[PDB]
């Protein structure tokens, strides 16, 4: 067949794309983090109303986040290069 | 099950379309020719090859 | 049928748009935080009129906010790519 000669490229593209996709469903989950050596209590922030004054500080609350550095651009650019290479052989 | 990428389908469909567009056109792709110099050794007029 | 080849993409997109919308519905609630080791009192701010002088400091009042960092652009960028990939196949 004619597709025999281009199997490794398709396999590599699939391998990279799976990880790129699955690293986006982990960054869509919300989890707060309250400092235990402080003075604010999570029971007051949950029973309030749409506009109210409660007691606490803003330094004791922060949110978990994914801090992967320059490990997104590299994979993305390699994937685009592979796709552009495959595009020239099938007359796209 | 759906593969993680959608680059193969486009390429395969595009190539399958173009190959058939080139191979089988609407106008005929045959000729059914007759040898030359054999009309010449047999004909007696200047309007025989055209009629054949 | 013809729509059965692309079920995975739709199921992937519908799991990210929901989270993006829920975040926006959560980030529109007002909660004010008053530091309890200070000198300002919510009872004077609440019963005042327009254009009136009261007593306090502006260093004891702050508001609660969602502080997820680069966890919004990644999801937006991936969801943007899936849409174009699904639109290349239905002739849009």
């Amino acid at each position: 067949s004619y597709c025999e000669e281009y199997l490794g490229d398709l396999n590599s593209l699939e391998t990279i794309t799976e990880a790129i996709t699955k690293m986006a469903k982990v960054a869509s989950k919300v989890v707060g983090l309250v400092n235990p050596n402080g003075i604010t209590q999570p029971r007051r922030l949950n029973k309030a109303a749409t506009g109210e004054f409660v007691a606490g500080r803003v330094e004791d609350i922060n949110f978990l986040q994914l801090t992967k550095g320059q490990d997104f651009t590299i994979a993305k650019s390699v994937a685009d290069a592979i796709e552009q290479r495959l595009g020239w052989a099938f007359l796209l | 099950t759906t593969p993680w990428q959608a680059v193969g389908a486009r390429c395969l469909n595009n190539l399958a379309a173009k190959l058939m567009l080139a191979l089988f056109p609407q106008s005929p792709w045959m000729r059914l020719t007759v040898s030359e110099y054999e009309a010449k050794t047999l004909s007696q007029d200047s309007e025989a090859a055209a009629r054949v």
